[PDB]
């Protein structure tokens, strides 16, 4: 088998929707606020080491 | 390639079929009856099928280092038949035969002793530049078979075929055992003989030219 | 009910297209699963295949390239198709319904499942040899019986047949007049593919000095009749 | 020398290796053909 890591969704959902509702105050009220994956690097850096 | 079990009426079996696992597996049994269609038994395992008794059980695919089994508590008379184990090994690639089947076999009456006649190859033969030795083996129960052709001190391994044993309305079965060689062949060994074991006990009958 | 039927030649050349069908009663072919099992005499049941709609069709790795398969809805049957057979191939071809299943020991993300397949109902299935030996009459040869062998008395004696080809093959002893103490073992399929049979008979030793001794052998598909005297 | 490790592959990929390699031992002029098991992201081929 491989190695797994399991996360809720519902916590992951809402922690993350509080790291945005902040995010918003140093650019502004209505922008888009995406988050995307790893661009690049060592196993290192791509990954959660 | 068979093997045997036998199984006082009423009491219980065991099964031996497949390799060792190594992975969680999907064990699949099977019984064949004499002359019919190889029936299904269990299918994942202790997990039957409908119409299925509930004496026969499979052991779990879960553990590992272990070989299948299936288990029958109180042997009746209609469960006699060969056993054939279809393994789904999850660390095994898919398995297109099925394993080495095992031939149950109810006592059904005491074990007889075989019966053996050996005759020397025919004098008519010696013109067509054929030899064949012919041993017989009758009023043996159970049907096991056992072939040992020793001429003199060393056996001979090739040119050797013999059938499949079955009965002829009795409790016996019926063995024959054959034996292709050369004239010069005949002239060349002091003596020639064909041994017959059967559930330990050996009979060795000889024969010599004239 | 299920009724499934079997059908084929049952006897083909060698490197010669096989080509079997298995009728299906009781439900359509098209909705369950269907796979051919043949065996050899003597050894263990062989898988070779499955076929399904929707493209649901996989062969035996080592006859993947010979083998073939296909379905029809129409006629509600199942058809096998295997070239350039040879004597290995000599097999009872039985003919199944299958039932899929999924046995799961993973988190099934990554692919940590695997399906097995179960035959439940089967049918009678067909015999079918490959062999190009044509039909060859039988030779008898009579085994000598040892004289005054022992104390006990009752020496034995038979008869050998031998290189007959097709079965079966009738054997008696003095035209049927003897029936006592008659072994007729039954034949034994050489490596050659021509069967052959033996016969032995127990006599008083008394009586083995003058008698009438003979065994007499009949084949249907050669038409012949062989009688033969036996005597130490 | 490695031969991958006893799977079926579905795709499994496995990364896991099984290689046997001569290794020493306690003593100087003898040696030892032992067998282990890598990931794929330690080993590397050589050509
Ligand atoms: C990170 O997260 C991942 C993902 O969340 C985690 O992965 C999980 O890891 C577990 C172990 O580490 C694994 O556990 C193993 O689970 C399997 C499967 O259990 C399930 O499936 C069983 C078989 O189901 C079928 O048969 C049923 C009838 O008996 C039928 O109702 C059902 O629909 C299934 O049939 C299907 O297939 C048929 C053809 O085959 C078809 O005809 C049907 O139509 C259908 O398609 C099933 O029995 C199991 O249900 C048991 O557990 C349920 C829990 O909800 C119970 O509700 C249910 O009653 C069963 O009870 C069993 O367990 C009870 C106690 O819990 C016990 O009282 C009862 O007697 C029974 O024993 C499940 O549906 C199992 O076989 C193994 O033993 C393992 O337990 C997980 O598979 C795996 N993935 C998921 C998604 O969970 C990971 O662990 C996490 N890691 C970390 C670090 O957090
Ligand atoms: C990573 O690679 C390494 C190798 O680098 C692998 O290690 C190998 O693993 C295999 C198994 O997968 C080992 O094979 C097993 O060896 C056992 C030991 O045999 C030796 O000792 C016994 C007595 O103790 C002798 O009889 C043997 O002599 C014979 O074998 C040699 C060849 O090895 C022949 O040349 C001789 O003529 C002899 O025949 C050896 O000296 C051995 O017992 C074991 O046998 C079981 O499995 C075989 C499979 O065919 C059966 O025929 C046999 O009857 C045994 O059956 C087992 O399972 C059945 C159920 O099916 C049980 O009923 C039995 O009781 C028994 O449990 C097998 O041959 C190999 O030796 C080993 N080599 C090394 C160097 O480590 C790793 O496995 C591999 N790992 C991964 C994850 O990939
Ligand atoms: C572990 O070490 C042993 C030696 O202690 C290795 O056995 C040796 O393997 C080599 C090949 O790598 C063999 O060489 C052969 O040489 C002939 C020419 O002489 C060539 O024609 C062959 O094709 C081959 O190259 C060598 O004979 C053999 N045996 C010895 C030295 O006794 C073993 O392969 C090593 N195992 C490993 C590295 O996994
Ligand atoms: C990680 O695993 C722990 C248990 O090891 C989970 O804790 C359980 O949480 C549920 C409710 O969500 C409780 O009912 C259980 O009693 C808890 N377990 C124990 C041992 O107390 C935890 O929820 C899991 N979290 C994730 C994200 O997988
Ligand atoms: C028998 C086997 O597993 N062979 C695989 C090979 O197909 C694959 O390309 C390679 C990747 O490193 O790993 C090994
Ligand atoms: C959960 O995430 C989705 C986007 O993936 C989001 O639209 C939704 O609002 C989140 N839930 C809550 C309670 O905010
Ligand atoms: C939301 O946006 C409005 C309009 O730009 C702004 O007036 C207000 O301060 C913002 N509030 C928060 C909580 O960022
Ligand atoms: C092995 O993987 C193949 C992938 O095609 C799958 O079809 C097969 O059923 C699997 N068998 C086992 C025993 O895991």
């Amino acid at each position: 088998r491989q190695a797994h890591c399991n996360v809720s969704k519902a916590t992951w959902n809402e922690t993350l929707g509080k790291v945005v509702k902040q995010l918003r105050k140093h650019f502004g009220n209505n922008t888009i606020i995406r988050f995307a994956n790893s661009s690049g690097g060592d196993l290192e850096v791509t990954t959660h080491s | 390639a068979p093997t045997f079990v036998s199984v006082a009426p009423g009491q219980t079996a065991r099964i031996t079929c497949g390799e060792e696992s190594l992975g969680s597996r999907s064990v699949i049994w099977y019984q064949q009856r004499p002359g019919q269609a190889p029936s299904l038994i269990i299918y994942n395992n202790n997990d039957r099928p409908s119409g299925i008794p509930d004496r026969f059980s499979g052991s779990p695919g879960s553990t590992f280092g272990t070989t299948a089994t299936l288990t029958i508590t109180s042997v009746e008379a209609g469960d006699e038949a060969d056993y054939y184990c279809h393994i789904w090994d999850s660390r095994r690639p898919t398995n297109w035969v099925f394993g080495e089947g095992t031939t149950l076999i109810v006592l059904s009456q005491p074990k007889a002793a075989p019966s053996v006649t050996l005759f020397p190859p025919s004098s008519e033969e010696l013109q067509a530049n054929k030899a064949t030795l012919v041993c017989l083996i009758s009023d043996f129960y159970p049907g096991a078979v056992t072939v040992a052709w020793k001429a003199d001190s060393s056996p001979v391994k090739a040119g050797v075929e013999t059938t499949t044993p079955s009965k002829q309305s009795n409790n016996k079965y019926a063995a024959s055992s054959y034996l292709s060689l050369t004239p010069e062949q005949w002239k060349s060994h002091k003596s020639y003989s064909c041994q017959v074991t059967h559930e330990g006990s050996t009979v060795e009958k000889t024969v010599a030219p004239t | 009910q299920v009724h499934l039927q079997e059908s084929g030649p049952g006897l083909v050349k060698p490197s010669e297209t096989l080509s079997l069908t298995c009728n299906v009663s009781g439900t359509l072919v098209r909705d369950n699963y269907w796979s051919w099992i043949r065996q050899p005499l003597g050894k263990q049941p062989e898988w070779i295949g499955y076929v399904h709609d929707s493209g649901d069709t996989n062969y035996n790795p080592s006859l993947k390239s010979r083998v073939h398969l296909s379905l029809d809805k129409s006629k509600n049957l199942v058809s096998l198709r295997l070239t350039g057979v040879t004597a290995a191939d000599s097999a009872i071809y039985y003919c199944a319904t299958t039932k899929h299943g999924r046995r799961i020991y993973g988190v099934v993300a990554f692919k940590e499942w695997f399906t097995y397949f179960y035959m439940d109902v089967w049918g009678k299935g067909t015999s079918v040899t490959v062999s190009s030996a044509s039909t060859k009459g039988p030779s008898v040869f009579p085994l000598a019986p040892s004289s005054k062998s022992t104390s006990g008395g009752t020496a034995a004696l038979g008869c050998l047949v031998k290189d007959y080809f097709p079965e079966p093959v009738t054997v008696s002893w003095n035209s049927g007049a003897l029936t006592s103490g008659v072994h007729t073992f039954p034949a034994v399929l050489q490596s050659s593919g021509l069967y052959s049979l033996s016969s032995v008979v127990t006599v008083p030793s008394s009586s083995l000095g003058t008698q009438t001794y003979i065994c007499n052998v009949n084949h249907k598909p050669s038409n012949t009749k062989v009688d033969k005297r036996v005597e130490p | 020398q490695c031969t991958n490790v006893t799977n079926n592959i579905t795709d499994m990929r496995g990364e896991l290796k099984n290689c046997s390699f001569n290794m020493t031992t306690e003593l100087r002029d003898k040696k030892q053909k032992v067998y282990s098991l890598f990931y794929r992201l330690d080993v590397v081929q050589i050509n």
